[PDB]
């Protein structure tokens, strides 16, 4: 009868109608995700065997029924629709995961809607209602000729916003009571669907809301081992103005911290600087040393400090850590000792005399002290975590010279003539560390001499 | 004593403070949380030596939990001088256990935070038109080890409920922990008993448990007030209210 | 007739057919629509959550037959017409799984022991909504699938010219099949 | 709407309620000798399983021999 033009919501809700109906379940589906999330978040680890087990840990039997059940609701919801998200869900979801159906015996992970692995699962379906929903509402918007629908988050749903409609309960009667019939003399009764009643009253009843989005992030944290400083920066520059250290600072600071300790002392004040102005903030040009005594109070622990910081600004914070890393592992180099114990010693090749006359000679017309500064953050950022082990986009075979130039690029830093040109890419990452420490050693007779 | 453990508690609170990261992204945040806890961890009144020794046990708590899963954790000291880099790190033997403990106390007291100041809390302790019954449940709870299960950990993210504005904090200490408690016991009875004894039940199982009775403490108009705050909580940490108003 | 022969080759010849992509397939509308985006790793993003800013199968991809409670087709074509397009489908795919059944067990995803079996529990599903689709009697339904058949052998020279509609006979890709879909519900 | 109740539970290729139903169906059909009520319950299982369930159900050896008139 013409519907798409004619009856369009009622259309998209026929066509829909078999998924629809599970969008009630999404609200309590969201309550579960949101309790999975209070209890694990903040949590690394997850020790636990399945859905089984999860259940028998909370065993307390009011809580372990109520689990059970909402838990029974994902996996109905689950098993109907993963056969759709497999082709529809605008989130990709690897074949093996929606091919066969889910039971309690599943593993546990299934049900945190991480953004990666089988949680990808629970995300998917709790998108795949938010589009079902919203883009009826989109129909529903679309003929109410208004642009003011207002909208929620996932947070906040409750029963009142999703499309909930029972077939039998809800659906079947209407059509029965929209379903007429004439006759006349000498013919048979035909039926004739009030269609658009249909619409009018499905429209009246069900259409209204919105959702949006919630959920974790699984690197909750990458404390110290494989702490993600890159991010902390990025944070900040996008918070706040950030500068070089002047060689004039770099050079008093130098003549100061004539002691490793000294070094790590200050570098630990610049450490807790950097997580509260990435969380906070603050003006760029306020001296550190009155930042960490003022406000943060870190008094009482402040002796030389205060002395080396007495020029230093915020906006230094970040050049400021990584001159002190890099002058704290000159110091250890210039001692003998090794300063890349937490580096793979993959990435501790060694230089053939043809990359070590390569090497030396870009060294000898190298801006030095940036190149060391430089080299010496991608070490201790990229090349240094098991957790950057397992994303190995930065593998010993790769070149260096392409790789450094990454990195720069990715914090917008400024290019010097010297990185594409002169730099070799002969050298690959696996050198890196020879490469750092053959720079040090050519800086370290330059500063005797 | 041996050691001075406020001063080591005060010497963490920045680093631990810094492990912390908001939801809601309220800047204003740390800041005010290291002031707070540089405040109240004394021994000036009754209540900050209170939280401070709570401080202690729980940190207690947490580090024999860790030290069970340890070898010889009385051999702590002979593993930090077994740390070149930590000694050479620190230059004296003495700042290095200062640091050793400084490290394995700053993620816990970074979490217990993150549990106790979780949408304003901490602003109760120190604003001075707190009354006494907050301050009382604050602490009540805060000691309780059952009631305020933190579990250990091993960006720390600070599970804001409401969406409560800065300079405020919720009308009744730890209200979220008080609704999932009765929440979980309005379950337990739900289930043993029917329908038509549940109310009564499940005011029974509240009043036999210590909060129930620390409230039946609380007796006139602090009670009447602690349920009106406890209202507002309740909404805010049911339905997401943008006035004051509704 | 052309339109034929892609299930002439299925039932007849099926070995060609075997990445051949048949209507009886849902189409990832992912590869339609070029919200939620994606980080260069791979983790959805609607930075957040991550600390850095085709799914078209080819063969019978469907499973279980007991799960189809409804039909829906994503080129908004009438369900009845994708319907009747999946029953001659299986019915073609049914004669080659009797011509040879190791085809069809490579055309089928997941993997099955009874080929035929299957089919035949997946035509009865087909027509279980068609009867629901319709409603009609199950016999009348099954005249309505003969009715169809019977359109078609009488338009097979009927479709002697006029005929330039973009499918190949082996159903190489996703734009033939559904051209083939196409000219079919015409 | 009964004898269509009844046309399903019979179309099903198991349970107390339903065999006590259809069990009342078959007394009243016996009952009431208004055989009509008979041929709706055979067409309406024609048009839900086919004709040929029906026939089968005629059979000999069947137990559903009620379904249909004298
Ligand atoms: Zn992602």
């Amino acid at each position: 009868k013409n519907g798409k033009e004619r009856v369009p919501i009622l259309w998209h809700f026929l066509q829909k109608e078999a998924e629809l109906r599970l969008v009630k379940f999404l609200p309590e589906i969201l309550a579960l995700q949101r309790d999975l999330v209070k209890q694990f978040q903040n949590v690394q680890q997850v020790e636990y065997s399945s859905i089984r087990g999860f259940l028998s840990k909370h065993s307390s039997d009011g809580l372990r029924q109520l689990l059970h059940n909402r838990i029974t609701v994902f996996l109905s919801t689950w098993n109907k629709l993963r056969r759709s998200l497999e082709t529809n869900g605008e989130i990709n979801l690897p074949k093996d995961y929606c091919s066969t159906d889910l039971d309690l015996d599943t593993e546990f992970e299934i049900l945190l809607p991480r953004r990666r692995g089988l949680g990808l699962c629970a995300t998917a379906l709790v998108s795949y209602l938010i589009r079902l929903h919203n883009e009826i509402v989109y129909a529903v918007e679309k003929l109410s000729k208004e642009n003011n629908s207002y909208s929620v988050d996932a947070a906040e749903v409750t029963e009142l916003h999703v499309i909930s409609y029972e077939v039998e309960r809800d659906l079947t009667p209407l059509i029965l009571s929209n379903c007429q019939y004439q006759v006349e003399e000498g013919r048979e009764t035909v039926q004739e669907f009030d269609l658009e009643k249909i619409q009018r009253q499905i429209v009246s009843r069900f259409l209204q809301g919105k959702p949006r989005l919630s959920l974790k992030g699984i690197p909750t944290l990458v404390y110290r081992h494989d702490w993600n400083y890159e991010h902390l920066f990025m944070d900040i520059k996008n918070k706040m103005a950030q500068d070089s250290l002047p060689s004039s600072v770099i050079s008093a600071i130098s003549g100061q911290l004539q002691s490793y300790s000294d070094a790590c002392e200050v570098l630990s004040v610049v450490e807790v600087t950097l997580g509260f102005l990435s969380t906070a903030g603050g003006d760029p040009n306020m001296q550190l040393n009155v930042y960490t005594q003022d406000i943060l109070q870190m008094g009482d622990q402040t002796i030389h400090v205060l002395k080396a910081l007495n020029r230093c600004q915020l906006k230094h914070t970040i050049a400021l850590w990584q001159f002190l890393s890099a002058h704290k592992s000159e110091q250890l180099l210039r001692l003998h000792k090794e300063p890349f114990g937490e580096i793979s010693s993959r990435y501790k090749a060694d230089l053939s005399p043809e990359n070590a006359k390569l090497l030396s000679t870009f060294l000898n017309q190298t801006g030095l002290d940036a190149f060391l500064l430089e080299l010496h953050e991608m070490i201790i950022l990229k090349l240094k975590n098991p957790q950057t082990q397992t994303e190995e986009r930065f593998r010993p075979q790769w070149s260096l010279r392409d790789t450094l130039v990454s990195y720069m690029q990715t914090k917008e830093s400024e290019i010097l003539p010297e990185m594409a040109s002169q730099f070799p890419e002969e050298i690959l990452l696996a050198s890196c560390v020879s490469v750092w420490k053959t720079a040090a050693v050519l800086k370290w007779n330059r500063e005797m001499r | 004593s041996i050691l001075d453990t406020t001063r080591l508690l005060r010497s963490c609170v920045q680093s631990a403070v810094g492990m912390l990261r908001d939801q809601n992204e309220s800047c204003t945040r740390n800041m005010r949380r290291v002031v707070l806890l540089l405040g109240l961890l004394n021994e000036d009144d009754a209540c900050h030596a209170s939280f401070l020794r709570v401080s202690k046990m729980r940190l207690s708590v947490f580090l024999k939990k860790q030290e069970e899963s340890q070898f010889h954790p009385l051999e702590w000291l002979a593993r930090e001088a077994c740390n070149q880099d930590a000694l050479q790190e620190a230059g004296t033997f003495r700042h290095t256990l200062w640091k050793r403990v400084q490290g394995a106390v700053t993620p816990l007291l970074a979490s217990m935070i993150s549990f106790i100041d979780r949408d304003g809390n901490l602003e109760l302790l120190t604003r001075p038109d707190t009354p006494p019954w907050a301050r009382d449940l604050w602490m009540f709870i805060f000691s309780d080890t059952m009631l305020l299960n933190i579990p250990l950990v091993m960006y720390i993210v600070v599970q804001n409920h409401m969406n409560l504005s800065e300079n405020a904090s919720n009308n009744v200490p730890f209200s979220w922990k008080i609704k999932d408690y009765l929440e979980e016991l309005w379950v337990q009875a739900q289930y043993i008993t029917d329908a038509e004894g549940l109310p009564k039940k499940f005011v029974d199982i509240f009043q036999q448990t210590p909060l129930g009775r620390f409230l039946a403490q609380l007796h006139g108009e602090p009670q009447q007030e602690l349920l009106q705050c406890y209202l507002k909580d309740f909404i805010l940490l049911t339905m997401r209210v943008s006035t004051e108003e509704e | 007739n052309e339109l034929l022969e892609p299930l002439k080759n299925l039932a007849f010849s099926p070995a060609t057919m075997a990445h051949a992509f048949l209507p009886t397939m849902p189409e990832d509308l992912l590869a339609q629509a070029r919200h939620w985006y994606t980080c260069p790793n791979g983790h959805p993003c609607s930075c957040i959550d991550c600390h850095a800013p085709d799914r078209t199968q080819t063969g019978h991809v469907l499973g279980n037959p007991q799960r189809r409670d409804v039909v829906t087709c994503d080129r908004g074509l009438p369900p009845v017409v994708f319907l009747l397009i999946r029953l001659l489908t299986h019915l073609a795919l049914l004669l080659g799984a009797s011509q040879s059944s190791q085809a069809l067990i490579n055309i089928i995803k997941p993997p099955v022991r009874d080929p035929k079996g299957f089919l035949q529990q997946h035509i009865l599903k087909d027509l279980e909504q068609l009867a629901k689709m319709l409603g009609h009697s199950a016999d009348e339904t099954i005249g309505v699938v003969h009715l169809v058949l019977r359109r078609l052998l009488q338009e097979q020279h009927q479709l002697s010219s006029r005929r330039l509609l973009n499918f190949d006979t082996e159903l190489s890709t996703k734009e033939m099949r559904n051209n083939w879909e196409k000219e079919i519900a015409a | 709407l009964c004898l269509d109740r009844a046309a399903d539970f019979l179309s099903e290729p198991m349970a107390k309620e339903k065999q006590c139903y259809l069990q009342q169906v078959k007394q009243f059909c016996i009952r009431v000798e208004n055989d009509w009520h008979r041929v709706y319950l055979v067409r309406k299982l024609s048009s839900q399983r086919g004709m040929e369930f029906v026939q089968g159900l005629s059979k000999p050896g069947r137990p559903h021999q009620w379904v249909f008139p004298k």
